[PDB]
C-alpha cells in the first residue's frame, strides 16, 4: 500500500509538468495563426498538427 | 475601429480588443465586458504571452488583421498619438500614461495592429511601454521596461 | 406596437408578442427576454400552441386585441410585407422568411392579431407560412403545410 502511493504520486506528477510542457508548446504558436510552424515543434516534442 | 471596453461598478478599468480569429483581454484588471456575445465566452487564463479564446464565431470575426513581419522603426499610429519605435516603444508625452489605458491596441498606417499595452504608467521625462509583440518569426514575445508599474 | 425580442448568446433568434391578457412566446426558440419586466414571468409549457403565463400587472394590460371569426379571404398587412388569404397565409414570395422572425403577429386593417407565424420557411415557388389560428368558433388550432421546416 506504500508503494502503490509513490507509484500514483508520481505518475500524476509527471503528466503533471508533461502537461505543462504540453501547454506551453502551443500559446506562442496560437497567438500568431498566419506564423509557419516547424516540423520538429509539430508531432516530436508536442502534440498539434498543421491547421487552416 | 472595434475595441470594447471593461466596466466594473460603471468606471472604466479596462480595454478588449479583437483581432483576426481571436479576442484579447488583460489580466491586469477585473471586470466584465458590456457585450453580452462578448461575455459568454470561455477566457482561458494564461501566462505572460496572454492567450485567450476567441470562440465567437466568423459573422463577426477580424476587425483588424495583426501585423506581419519586415517591422520598421517608422511612424505606428495610437489612440491618443503616435508612436515610432520597433524594439522599445516610443517616449510618448504626458496626458497619456494615467489609469485604465490597459489593452489599447497600437496600430500601424494601414490599419493592422501591432502591439497591445499594458504597463509603464510614468518614466520620467521618456515615457515606456511594456507591451506584447512578435519577435522575429511570429512568436509572440512579451516586452517589459524597467520599473513598469501594471498600467 | 409591442412585440420584444428574444435574445440567446447575444443575437437575435426569435420574438414573443403579448396578446391581451397573454403573452405568447414560441418554444420552438430558446433564450431570454430582454426586458426586466417580462423575464419574471414564469414560463408554463403548452403544446406547439406555445403557451406562456399572463402575469402582465395591471399597469399596462391590453397591448394588443385579438381578432375571432368571421374573416374574409381579405388583405392582411405583415411585417415584411402583407398576406391575403383566410384558410391558411398568402404563399409569400422568396427572401421574406428567412430565420430568426416565428412570433410576428399577422394583423388586419384595424390592427387585430389573426395569427403567429411559426413554420413554412421553402415551400417551391413561394413560401407558406405555419401559423396558429382560431377556429369557426374561437378555439385556437395549429395550421401547418406538409414538410414545413421550423424557425
Amino acid at each position: 500500500c506504500t508503494c502503490v502511493a509513490i507509484i500514483m504520486v508520481s505518475c500524476v506528477t509527471s503528466v503533471w509538468l508533461l502537461c505543462r510542457t504540453r501547454n506551453l508548446c502551443i500559446t506562442p504558436y496560437k497567438l500568431a495563426p498566419n506564423a509557419q510552424v516547424p516540423i520538429l515543434l509539430a508531432l516530436l516534442c508536442c502534440i498539434k498538427p498543421t491547421r487552416a | 475601429d472595434k475595441t470594447f471596453p471593461i466596466m466594473l461598478n460603471g468606471q472604466v478599468n479596462g480595454y478588449a480588443c479583437v483581432v483576426g480569429g481571436r479576442v484579447f483581454k488583460p489580466l491586469h484588471v477585473e471586470g466584465r465586458i458590456d457585450n453580452e456575445q462578448l461575455a459568454a465566452i470561455k477566457l482561458k487564463k494564461a501566462s505572460i504571452y496572454d492567450l485567450e479564446y476567441g470562440d465567437v464565431p466568423q459573422c463577426m470575426k477580424s476587425d483588424t488583421l495583426q501585423y506581419t513581419s519586415d517591422k520598421p522603426p517608422g511612424f505606428y499610429n495610437w489612440h491618443h498619438g503616435a508612436v515610432q519605435y520597433e524594439n522599445n516603444r516610443f517616449t510618448v508625452p504626458r496626458g497619456v500614461g494615467g489609469k485604465g489605458d490597459s489593452g489599447r491596441p497600437i496600430l500601424d498606417n494601414k490599419g493592422r495592429v501591432v502591439a497591445i499595452v499594458l504597463g509603464g504608467v510614468n518614466e520620467g521625462s521618456r515615457t515606456a511601454l511594456s507591451v506584447v509583440t512578435w519577435n522575429q518569426k511570429g512568436v509572440t514575445v512579451k516586452d517589459t521596461p524597467e520599473g513598469s508599474e501594471p498600467w
